[PDB]
């Protein structure tokens, strides 16, 4: 009864996970086109922040007490080295295994008893159906806000709002013992994070055509 | 937490003989508690009509503890805690061996004193002489119950009696 | 399972390639070892691309993958 | 708060014969107590013309609570304290058998001294022989009494005894 | 650390009688712990039906250690509690003797009474006097109990009492 | 057993490859063993990182020897013949015969599969020993070594 | 439950609109997720434009809204 309704659950979540991840696999090369994150990491193999971007914030705090301003900007993730770009990959592929244990002792025998194992295998394969689309929707609105954010870093940085980070190279050369030894040490330092500037000059205006 | 009296399942997957009390266990497949598992025993009836096991030591994975919460069996969407077996073991045996060793004894004792009005007389030879001995063993070994046996592929369910943390 | 079929048969197997060679001189499509290219895309497992399933035992339904993340795909539903 | 001796009501689903007293249990459907279930057992009487069902064990849902309220039950419709269930279970087949192996040992002794005034002879041997036995024997289990039992699909009603908070 | 009550495999290598208590060794075949070995003895039921082996002295092998974690044993391959043997090894001599013996004592008894209504009175005497002793001996054997026992390459599941470390 | 007897057929063009003496210096001392790095990229967190391009490293040390090493010590494979099938479980059905049948066919796979990992990991230990020792010899040829002094 | 009767059947449930899309191309005014327009002029429950029923198990037969208003008419009547 209740027992068939949760693998009927099992099931149909992991049937609705191979079929999803079967079309990703079926069609994955529009998705690695859109996605480079690459063309936005910058020159020092730097992954570029994260920022968020806010319009008409208005919130109340009592009675007699309401704050509002036109726009607001987070920094979600400040930036950090990397060796490698990350893909869709990590974000849009789900985890999939088939529960192949049927825990079944009390076989429906009546008929009523068979229509309810019937109707509730209906039930819990739709809802892993819908519990799929939810986390599949979780999981592209979550690749969504990250390159959103890598956008408007790029358009802020543009726009000269954002400072650039900072870096520096410092060289020794030959270095190490009679057993042990490199040929020329670097060390690569960043001093300035991505960080916002507040002042009024710095603003700069872009008109279009 | 477990609130007072509520009702559970199991699978029983290892069958017992009334004969000799010994450790029985069950696994859990449903519910709250999943992977656990219980050992108990059973009580000997005074009537086989049914029979009803003790469950008391229940192991819950995940932790190294051993509860002793005490719980009984029920019949599954039956409702009710008899056990399904045979139980006419032992009647048709010992009462076949009772009356063959009277009509023994009869046959022997009448049909000698019927002689006033040679194998008959070797036929009330041996029916006189081996239903006494047959007859005293039968009323000495009469005693012996009817058993019962669960089987090896019986669900079960299981209500409880105290609460647990 | 029949390779070298058509053909005079199976030579032997050059597992520098890994791969099955026939008595006509030729690769067989078969491989021997499973150390040569593989071209598979589509696998199979629960806690992938994190940390892979964390040892401990808990008794509840909670998986959760070495790096931090909880699998509610492998995870009990109630 | 419950006063001293209202009346409530419940359902009983679990069914059982009285041969092994054991935990019962039923869940009051109405009234104030929403979810509340009740475990206890019985008791046996002298003669087998009404059963009682000793009720001790309430549990309430929300907390963890396990009250000790001690009731009795009336049977709903008949507002008496019977039970609803068959007591001619174990009068016919004792008596048939006792009269039974006493026709047997009445026709081997009276058909074998009627002899002065073959098959005839060994009907004679197999009454006289396997009355005597069975009589005994039907002497030794004639004592068993007739057993009652609830069944599963009674609803109840229940009169409290004292106050709970 | 061992779950309480979980089955292991194991196999059992000595064979013994129920005749006469010993020490009897299994060994276990699969698992986590490998190669150890279980030294224990048995225990003689009331009736043949089943047999269960005392098992507890656990000696599990590479260190000077020896454990007493006590074990029971079922059927691998059945779940069920009896013995593979047989139960009929001494029914037929006892019965067979004592219904020799009784048949001897009626042919003396009977065919001496029959002289009323020189070879045959030889087996008068012969009858009429080995009949009784043979009798009363057959009468003081017939407690002998058939024995069940076990054999030396039969596999067996070892089913846990407690934890150990 | 196979590749013990392979390893004995191809005997001369092993030591042929793998000569020693030809590398021993003028005082009977074993020649050292070096380590060469290339294209050195390392991390540690957020702004730790470490990039050069060439390292090198002392191995083991230098020291006098009797007779030179050769492959017998580096690629011979033990040999020990094991003559106990013990029967515990023994088969009764033709499925538990088919599934004994098929057990014993994955786990000879299995441990053919081993021994063969066995041999290429000690190929690779001796490749690194004899690469140690070339290395050491270009580096004290391209002056990167001060010689061994040796007084008597 | 027939939704493109003498239509040519339908194709699939387009999840945009979450509506059924027969064959030939039209929207037939089945639904098929909860994820679309409908007109809800009536609903049921306890508490409505309040703080909802409160959770907890009172000993008084009254419910009251979690703002501290009573549902009377949820509440059984003595």
């Amino acid at each position: 009864k209740e027992t068939a309704l949760s693998v009927g659950a099992q099931a149909g979540l992991a049937w609705r996970a191979k079929i999803i991840d079967e079309q990703l696999n079926k069609q994955a090369r529009n998705l690695d086109a859109i996605y480079d994150f690459n063309s936005l990491v910058l020159e020092h193999n730097i992954l570029p922040p994260v920022l968020l971007e806010g319009r008409n914030t208005l919130n109340l705090a009592d009675a007699q007490s309401i704050r509002i301003s036109d726009r607001t900007y987070k920094v979600a993730k400040q930036a950090h080295f990397i060796t490698t770009p990350p893909t869709w990959r990590q974000y849009l592929w789900m985890d999939y295994v088939k529960p192949e244990a049927p825990n079944v002792t009390l076989l429906p025998k009546t008929k009523a008893e068979k229509e309810i194992w019937c109707i509730y295998t209906e039930r819990g394969w739709k809802n892993g159906i819908d519990q799929a689309n939810t986390i599949l929707e979780e999981n592209i609105a979550r690749i969504k806000e990250d390159f959103g954010g890598m956008i408007l870093y790029r358009k802020l940085l543009a726009m000269n709002m954002v400072s650039p980070p900072y870096v520096s190279h410092t060289d020794l050369g030959v270095t190490g013992d009679g057993s042990e030894i490199h040929i020329d040490d670097r060390v690569l330092r960043i001093t300035a994070l991505p960080e916002l500037n507040v002042n009024s000059a710095e603003w700069r205006a872009a008109v279009a055509k | 937490i477990i609130k007072t009296g509520d009702i559970m399942f199991a699978v029983l997957d290892t069958s017992v003989n009334s004969d000799e009390p010994g450790p029985i266990l069950a696994t859990i497949v449903t519910g709250k508690l999943k992977g656990s598992k219980l050992i108990g025993s059973f009580n000997l009836p005074s009537n086989a009509d049914k029979m009803v096991i003790t469950f008391n030591t229940m192991s819950i994975p995940g932790a190294e503890k051993t509860i002793s919460i005490s719980a009984y069996a029920i019949d599954p969407n039956t409702a009710r805690t008899a056990l399904a077996s045979r139980t006419n073991h032992h009647y048709l045996m010992r009462y076949g061996s009772l009356f063959a060793s009277s009509f023994l004894q009869g046959f022997g004792n009448a049909f000698q004193s019927a002689n006033t009005t040679s194998t008959l007389e070797n036929a009330v030879i041996g029916l006189a002489t081996v239903g006494k001995a047959w007859s005293q063993q039968a009323q000495q070994l009469f005693n012996t119950p009817t058993t019962v046996e669960v089987y090896s592929g019986t669900g079960l369910g299981i209500l409880f009696t105290q609460d647990v943390t | 399972d029949g390779c070298c079929s058509k053909m005079g048969g199976i030579n032997y197997c050059d597992s520098s390639a890994g791969r099955l060679v026939c008595n006509n001189g030729f690769y067989s499509t078969c491989y021997c070892t499973r150390h040569a290219v593989m071209d598979l895309q589509f696998l199979m497992g629960c806690c992938l691309w994190h940390g892979g399933v964390y040892p401990q035992l808990n008794s509840s339904g909670l998986v959760v993958c070495n790096d931090g993340y909880v699998s509610e795909e492998c995870s009990l539903q109630k």
